[PDB]
């Protein structure tokens, strides 16, 4: 959808929740 | 053994140079292996040049010394020097 | 296209159903999709098969027409059932088993026998057994065809075979792609009209070369008697195809003899035609000649070795040309003459 | 020769030659048209071509070029089908250089010619076969219009109406391949047409021979090439020695064998498992090797295609054409599902093939309407580098990794 | 003219130049960097050298870059410049 | 005679003798030797000083006298279409007053002479000096009173082509800033005046601005627009700094169509300040850096009108700043006293990666560095040109160091968070 390639700083929140959220689990 | 191949390829090979062809004595071009007309026509009038150049030498000195030529030929600029034992061709791009 | 993005998009997202409600209402929109598709593929069935310009490009590709329509309806069968199974995917589990699944299954059950390429099939194969020709042996059936409004009888030296049996044989090689179901017996006598064809196909080119030697006679009947001796060997040679039949068993060698002739015939053309350019050229110079005496000497000149030519040539009625030639030649001198 | 050689192998001289070349050495040691290379110019219709003389009545024969002259490309038009007054074979030619419409030369013809195909093994002359089924050869250098040699089918040649024919074969020993509908797989000798080079009606599946609507050789696979059945079984085709023929009948395909090549880019990653194919069925599925299998597909149009090709350069591009009058390039690195540039023919006119250029900056466009329209290539993603094509590698080993998985979550996935 | 002269005070601004002309077909030179005599000597012998190289480069091409050829020699850099009008030559060292 | 005169004064050919000489340079620029040693014989003392400060090395000198005299580096800008070439704008030649106020000279990175290949010679001092973006062969820039002059670098006359309009309309501050701006298609002239006049004007209308806007803000507080800068895409978008030390974004349109933002952190009149040049695998659009009159260099951010972080390092008052091109990390800087301050984040935090003032301060006033970034011309007013090659180890910046880049950005967003709170915490009760 809006992953870096050729900000986006609700993307990168949803990214970085979804990786402290299995960091967590 | 193979310095002279060597050479050709360098000179060949160079920034900007369009062809280096061993030409004989005389000028007529001896190693063309491309389009023996253009390429003998192109040496032809080289040796004319040369000739025009060794007379402007001669107007200077007769017997004066040459390092190349350079001549500014939107063709094929020569930063040659013509001789009386064979004529390989010196012609570079100064931009290259 | 939008709903096979949005599929692939959400395939892998099976397991967290927060967007279950979003696709049971979004349901609705899929549906209306699917039917503007099913409605596009109506029209594009309905749009004839053979008036199908792609249809046209599938007859390029060697497509015979009956199994263009063939190939044209299991396309059309193969796209309809992606579609379903596109559209059942997309409902999921149920997709066609519910209520507005099921009348789309329905209806795409009608539209596959709209597209009864069975029925178009028992059509064709109907067809192929009402046509149940076959003949051989005196292949080439001269037809002297009357001229279009004229008692011109062309005479078309038709081979042993039609033209539409080479279409049958070639489509039954496309049904058998197809999975059709044909007759054995017809499948014996096509197999039979197939060999008949490895040297049907060089009678046919023959009867276009025949054809051409005609035009080019046609074109230059004023050297036309100069190719006196060739013309003779062209139709004793159509004499003895006359005289033929494909029950003997030397029809390949009569071809192979009938298409050496073609091609000297052919090569006879070609030399014929450069030395017409050549004499055109010379009564052109004769026309506008100069008026130089070395001038004409140097048109003379030309004129001997178009003679020579014309002798390395060996072709028919040479003193006979020579004698038109020197007649234009006067014709030509005479008003030179009085210039 | 040798007079020459000696003048640039004297002692004297060599050694004059090398200080002046290590000397001379030393001593000489519009503007919004450049912003459409990968928007516009990577794909731009130029060379319209459509000479009346033979664009009246008439569809195109086959797609030609001459590497030998890589600015000339040869306009195989096929016969005037709506014109029996016309002849039914005769050949143009396109020059990339020159603003001509007219043809370098015309192979004119008595029949209807299927294939065709230039020379740069025999740069003078260029050869063709019928429609019906008849081979035929050319020269530009001569001054008749028709083929002078003109290998004739028969009961003996290829009766058969043949359609693949390729030059196997470069100057150094040319024995020019063919193939008629039951596809008589026929070299031909470089300078015999009464007999060919080789001649086999080749047959797999317990000899169950079917008509091959595909074929492709790998480079320089003189004892390999493709044959793809219009029945969908591409067949394995060893090309020479005793092993030589129709092997393995691959199944990836539902349709006939619409569009196929042998995967044309080079780069690092080596493609020699990878196979291209496209069916008449209005799918267009690339296949493998090894895996008979195909590796991936695309059948966005709902009719049929009218050409398919890897692309020369890029392994990540592709030449495809399809019935449906759009442009049919994806470079699977960058777009694999959707088409990279999915441009449409004008008035969307039935295609019949296309040619890229050797260099890759061009590639022709089928017409049966008539305009042979060639478009003007970019290097965007056609271009690939050795990284390019080392990237397009790693794509494709991931695209095996995916098929492997698309396979297991079936296998998982199946509800019943 | 002035802006010329600065430019031939540039390119002769490296010393030790043997000799840099400006030059005019004539036999006489534009603007010499030398004795007078000698440059009228020179000048025309540059005249006659240019016609030369005129009609030399005329016989290798005559749809070439008209302005200049340098030559480049062990005992002179001869940097031949001809205009349509007015001409230039500078006989300088190899160096520069 | 006469006739060689006339014909050396003859404008045909005294045009070509001059393409003569300037292929004449060009050959005798590619006029290497013949007794050359290409195998690096003699780069083995200089690898020897490679290991301490190859990252530094200055390439030539573009220094004349003809109008260098009392001639300031004024602006500095590296063409576009031909990035061998950069510009040096003239400040008013006082020991020179015979001569005019402003005469532009190029620094040539094509070849290495002294004479310039363009010059625009005019009666004003050259303050703002843009190169033509979209166009080849065109200059202009902006005079002591303002009127923005034009020229063309292929021509042969170094007099102003054509001159914008003087008027209380048009331009009567001085000319602070001005550079191609715009689209392709849709191009402005923007400029900026010292009075506020955002002047977007028209390359081919001398008289009528485009968009004309004298500038104020804080209850219409008139702007002394010091430091210029503008964002990347974004024409509205462009940065505004004051002689008052005030910082705040520009807006070219919209109905706040001016000063956006307003920031202040600085104790001096905003010097230099260049936006953040680098773009990489990270977008940083949302900050910037600043510096002043005050020995001191302070970063900036969009959403921060405190500034972001603080290059204070200075020993006496900056002139110019630019962040790099390429690498994140690094920004050059200069000053009066020649404060090439290379300075790579990422590399070298709490010194600069490359800090060098000039010993006898030379007077960097107005510099660009090269189009990748690889050499930046550096010069005292009295023309001392340094062209600083840079160490491609220092230079090209990582592929993770814009990642790191944002990581190092976070990073210094938690010890500024760490001073704010300890500035919370000490204000006392």
């Amino acid at each position: 959808v809006l992953r870096p390639q050729v900000f986006d700083a609700a993307d990168a929140n949803a990214i970085e929740e979804v990786n402290l959220a299995y960091e967590n689990v | 053994m193979a310095e002279v191949e060597e050479t050709l390829k360098r000179l060949q090979s160079q920034k900007g140079v369009q062809g280096i062809i061993v030409v004989n004595t005389e000028g007529i071009p001896i190693k063309s292996t491309m389009d023996n007309p253009t390429t003998t026509q192109y040496a032809s009038l080289m040796h004319s040049f040369i000739l025009k150049a060794r007379s402007t030498v001669r107007d200077i000195d007769p017997q004066n010394d040459l390092t190349f030529l350079r001549i500014r030929s939107k063709k094929n600029e020569i930063m040659v020097a013509p001789d009386k034992d064979y004529f390989l061709i010196v012609i570079q791009n100064p931009t290259e | 296209n939008e709903m096979f993005r949005i599929f692939s998009r959400f395939n892998a997202l099976f397991v967290r159903p927060h967007i279950r409600g979003a696709i049971r209402e979004y349901q609705t929109q899929l549906i209306q999709r699917v039917k503007d598709d099913i409605e596009s593929l109506h029209d594009k069935f309905k749009v004839q098969y053979p008036q199908s310009q792609a249809c046209k490009m599938s007859h390029v590709r060697d497509l015979p027409p009956v199994s263009g329509s063939i190939i044209w309806a299991k396309q059309i069968d193969r796209q309809l059932t992606a579609y379903m199974k596109r559209v059942e995917d997309v409902l999921g589990k149920g997709w066609e088993n519910h209520v507005e699944g099921q009348k789309l299954k329905q209806d795409g059950d009608s539209f596959r026998m709209k597209l009864n390429t069975q029925e178009i099939f028992d059509d064709w194969a109907r067809k192929v057994q009402q046509r149940n020709l076959g003949v051989s042996g005196r292949i080439f059936t001269i037809e002297s065809t009357r001229v279009r409004g004229r008692t011109g009888n062309v005479l078309k030296l038709k081979v042993n075979f039609l033209p539409e049996i080479i279409t049958l044989s070639k489509e039954v090689r496309n049904l058998k792609w197809l999975g059709f179901r044909v007759p054995l017996a017809i499948v014996n006598k096509a197999h039979q009209a197939n060999q008949l064809y490895p040297f049907a196909i060089s009678l046919i080119e023959s009867v276009r070369t025949y054809e051409r030697t005609c035009e080019k006679v046609e074109e230059r009947n004023t050297i036309s008697l100069l190719v006196a001796g060739l013309k003779k060997e062209v139709q004793a040679l159509i004499a003895e195809g006359i005289a033929l039949v494909w029950e003997s068993y030397k029809l390949d060698p009569y071809v192979q003899r009938l298409a050496e002739t073609v091609f000297n015939f052919q090569e006879k053309v070609d030399d014929l035609l450069i030395i017409e350019e050549k004499i055109d050229l010379e009564v052109r110079s004769l026309e506008t000649c100069m008026y130089d005496h070395k001038t004409f000497s140097e048109i003379l000149n030309r004129v001997q070795k178009a003679v020579d030519d014309l002798n390395l040539h060996s072709y028919s009625n040479l003193p006979i040309w020579v004698n038109k030639l020197d007649m234009e030649i006067e014709r030509i001198l005479g008003v030179r003459l009085q210039a | 020769e040798e007079e020459k050689q000696q003048i640039l192998h004297s002692e004297e001289f060599l050694s004059f030659f090398d200080h002046s070349t290590r000397i001379v050495e030393r001593a000489l040691s519009l503007e919004d048209k450049e912003g459409e290379i990968q928007a516009g110019a990577k794909l731009s219709l130029n060379r319209q071509f459509f000479d009346e003389r033979w664009s009246k009545h008439r569809v195109v024969s086959c797609l030609d070029w001459s590497s030998q002259y890589p600015e000339l490309l040869v306009a195989s038009y096929n016969n005037n089908e709506d014109a029996p007054h016309e002849p039914d074979g005769v050949a143009l030619v396109w020059n990339m250089k020159y603003k001509k419409t007219t043809p370098e030369y015309v192979f004119h013809c008595q029949s209807a010619v299927m294939s065709a195909t230039f020379a740069k093994f025999h740069p003078n002359l260029v050869v063709g076969g019928t429609y019906s089924g008849q081979i035929v050869l050319w020269d530009n250098r001569s001054n008749k219009r028709t083929p002078v040699q003109r290998t004739p089918l028969s009961a003996a040649a290829h009766t058969h109406p043949v359609y693949c024919v390729n030059v196997v074969g470069t100057q150094n020993a040319h024995n020019l391949i063919s193939i008629s509908t039951d596809g008589k797989i026929c070299s031909w000798s470089l300078d015999m047409l009464s007999h060919p080079q080789d001649s086999m009606e080749l047959v797999h599946k317990q000899s169950k021979a079917v008509a091959v609507t595909s074929m492709s050789f790998p480079v320089g696979d003189v004892n390999n090439f493709v044959v793809g059945s219009e029945e969908g079984s591409v067949y394995t085709a060893c090309r020479h020695g005793s092993k030589a023929g129709i092997s393995e009948m691959f199944e990836g395909h539902q349709g006939p064998i619409t569009g196929i090549h042998c995967h044309a880019a080079v780069g690092a990653v080596d493609f020699s498992h990878l196979f291209v194919t496209s069916s008449f069925d209005w799918t267009v599925k690339l296949w493998s090797t090894k895996n008979n299998k195909p590796l991936y597909s695309f059948e966005d149009n709902a009719g049929y295609v009218y050409d398919v090709m890897w692309s020369p350069t890029h392994p990540a591009l592709f030449a495809c054409v399809d019935g449906m009058g759009r442009l049919d390039l994806w470079n699977l690195n960058n777009d694999t599902e959707v088409p990279t540039a999915s441009i449409s023919v004008e008035g969307n006119p039935a295609l019949n093939r296309v040619r890229w250029t050797h260099s890759g900056r061009e590639i022709a466009v089928g017409d049966s309407e008539g305009q042979i329209v060639i478009y003007d290539v970019g290097e965007q993603i056609a271009v690939p580098r050795n990284d390019e094509w080392a990237r397009f590698g790693r794509t494709l080993a991931e695209i095996n990794a995916n098929r492997a998985d698309a396979e297991e979550e079936a296998a998982t996935r199946i509800p019943a």
